[PDB]
């Protein structure tokens, strides 16, 4: 039967080679079908090793520009008392209409960040938001 | 004593779907079981042992 | 003289296609986006084996590269559809508890096999022991979740490569992916990414069973005639 | 291969290799492709291509080795620990 | 114009909550075993509550309730450990139900 | 290239540094 040094390689190469030396008298059912479409990479036994020294993982944290703005909305607002409701997929909370709202009014032409953010809390309380301040 | 017949055909496949547990007839009956408890959530002594 | 045509026109015809089956039309990166499927463990849980997949972290919460997710599980998918096809035994294996009944019975709907429960030293590698001397082994395992109840991986990845056969695996941000044979990185905690992996696996094995039996019927009515 | 008896032992011992096959690459079916110089634990192995009548030098497991194997032409040299199974 | 993954995480719900500590949720019991409500609130998790003291009768399967978060996955090291130690589930706390 | 991409930036949601009951004072 095949060889079960499974980390000798990998399944492919081992059985592959078994066929060639006349080891295995007919090939696997699965091994015409792994020739054609092989996956991306060829399953071979790695050990795991700690890094050390300088070495750092290359996975990045993921942040967006709106994140600014929603970090100084909670901070000044706190996170609103209305319920987020994850399963849509379309939710929009009221630190997300404030954003959106922050965008419009930076595509406009205002540069200031202060002065930014003052104008948006109008805008929302004349459309009837209910924003809270913290402190 | 009774013997348990083929647990497979000549093609080689397992008739029961949980063949290769090694105990097929325990486990599928743990999975009824378990099954009949399931229907009836979404629905909702002396003389034996 | 009729051995090398069936062959030539049930068995190589397929392998001459890119998508055969048509198993692209089964998902899109969007359905997976709505199944969660891009949700991974946490920072300090990782794998080193899984940083390719990740597309970031997302406040220390991992998040899985679904564009990466789409052309891995294409090839998984495909693979299964062909061994489908050949008529390949197929096991489903996993030890979350919360999903067995959910994998018990989709392995029984579509005529394959499932193994949900604690899984005893040498089923695969002692199968001649423990089954007879005639026993035929799976010729594909597919691990919807890849790790044991201890969060170590699954004893049944090392025997399935021992044994020489091919495996299907969802691995988590958490998993070793190195011995699994075609890997397909994804969620496997929420019930909506195990369920839509249930449901394209049911599909695609039974799309390419029905393929087979309209193959086959169309190659002996025009034998006689 | 362990056992009481020591026929017992050569049964599973042949038995089992049988089932831990590696297939060795040889150039022209009588040499190595390239100079291997590797330690495994404390034992030192370098072996050297050669060419086809130079025959196998080597330490004299390695011979019976490279004559289960295919390799009718090699030097080796064996350094440090000479452990059997190393 | 198919939407890539980059935009679909960008305009996610789950992007746009931000840290998830003190974070009001609204969350779906979808398992009951005796007095531990188990609640999906859109997360890789689901979280573990106990049934209230008032108005327990009315926390059944499928009942919408709303939650505080403080954690979508409980994890930690320990001493000696070379990863993190998850008990798969997230840390939160039940106020009530939701109704319209 | 794409507008969608996360951006390299320090962490806008840290929270401040804690104090002792003394810090500042002499
Ligand atoms: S924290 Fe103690 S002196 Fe600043
Ligand atoms: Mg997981």
């Amino acid at each position: 039967a095949g060889s079960r040094l499974e980390t000798v390689g990998s399944i492919f190469s081992r059985t592959r080679d078994l066929v060639r030396a006349g080891v295995l008298k007919e090939k696997p059912l699965w091994f015409d079908v792994y020739d054609a479409f092989p996956p991306l990479r060829e399953p071979v036994f790695q050990r795991p090793r700690v890094r050390y020294g300088k070495a750092k993982a290359p996975i990045q944290d993921i942040w967006y520009h709106e994140d600014r703005i929603r970090a100084k909305f909670y901070s000044v607002y706190g996170s609103g008392q209305r319920a987020f409701d994850l399963f849509n997929p379309n939710f929009k909370s009221t630190c997300q209409r404030f954003v959106e709202k922050y965008t419009e009014l930076q595509k406009l032409g205002e540069t200031d960040e202060e002065k930014l953010f003052v104008e948006t809390g109008k805008a929302l309380l004349a459309e009837g938001v209910i924003l809270r301040r913290v402190g | 004593p009774r013997q348990r017949a083929i647990q497979w055909g000549e093609d080689g496949r397992p008739f029961h779907y949980l063949f290769y547990t090694g105990k097929q007839s325990y486990y599928s009956l743990m999975h009824d079981v378990y099954g009949m408890l399931l229907n009836l959530e979404k629905h909702q002594v002396i003389g034996s042992r | 003289e009729d051995s090398t045509d069936f062959n030539d026109k049930i068995l190589n015809e397929p392998l001459k296609h890119s998508d055969f089956f048509n198993v692209k039309e089964l998902f899109s990166v969007r359905s997976l986006f709505d199944a969660r499927v891009h949700l991974g463990h946490k920072a300090g849980c990782r794998h080193r084996f899984m940083e390719p997949y990740i597309f970031g972290s997302r406040l220390d919460h991992d998040i899985i590269d679904l564009e990466q997710t789409a052309t891995h599980l294409q090839l998984a998918l495909n693979f299964t559809a062909h061994m489908a096809y050949r008529k390949g035994i197929i096991l489903f294996i996993s030890r979350n508890r919360q999903f067995s009944y959910l994998i018990e019975n989709m392995a029984r709907d579509c005529g394959e096999y499932a193994h949900t429960r604690y899984f005893r030293g040498g089923m695969l590698t002692n199968a001649r022991l423990l089954f007879g001397p005639t026993v035929r082994l799976p010729d594909l395992i597919i691990f919807l979740h890849t790790l044991n109840n201890i969060f170590e991986p699954h004893v049944a990845v090392r025997d399935a490569a021992k044994m020489n056969i091919p495996t299907v695996g969802i691995v988590d941000t958490n998993c070793n992916p190195c011995l699994i044979t075609y890997p397909v990185p994804g969620n496997d905690d929420s019930p909506l990414a195990v369920h839509l992996y249930c449901r394209l696996f049911q599909t695609a094995i039974t799309r390419a069973k029905e393929k087979r039996q309209q193959v086959e019927a169309l190659y002996r009515l025009q034998g006689q005639k | 291969g362990k056992a009481t008896d020591r026929m017992d032992a050569f049964r599973k011992a042949k038995n089992r290799a049988v089932h831990h096959l590696h297939y060795i690459e040889r150039y022209e079916d009588h040499t190595i492709f390239h100079d291997i110089s590797l330690r495994f634990k404390r034992t030192h192995i370098k072996m050297k291509k050669q060419p086809k009548g130079y025959g196998l030098r080597c330490h004299r497991a390695i011979i019976t080795i490279c004559r289960l194997i295919g390799i009718k032409d090699m030097y080796a040299k064996v350094s440090g620990s000479i452990n059997m199974l190393s | 114009n198919v939407e890539s993954f980059a935009s679909m995480l960008r305009h996610s719900p789950l992007t746009q909550m931000g840290p998830a500590k003190d974070k009001l949720v609204i969350g779906r019991i979808f398992h009951i075993v005796e007095n531990d409500l188990y609640i999906d609130f859109g997360g890789k998790f689901h979280c573990v509550c106990r049934r209230p003291e008032v108005d327990g009768e009315k926390y059944q399967k499928g009942t919408r309730v709303r939650l505080r978060l403080l954690d979508l996955e409980l994890t930690s090291r320990f001493l000696g450990a070379t990863t993190d130690t998850t008990v798969l589930e997230a840390n939160a706390v039940l106020l009530g139900i939701q109704e319209s | 290239s794409n507008e969608d991409l996360p951006i390299s930036m320090e962490n806008p949601y840290k929270e401040p540094l804690k104090k002792c009951i003394l810090c500042g004072k002499h």
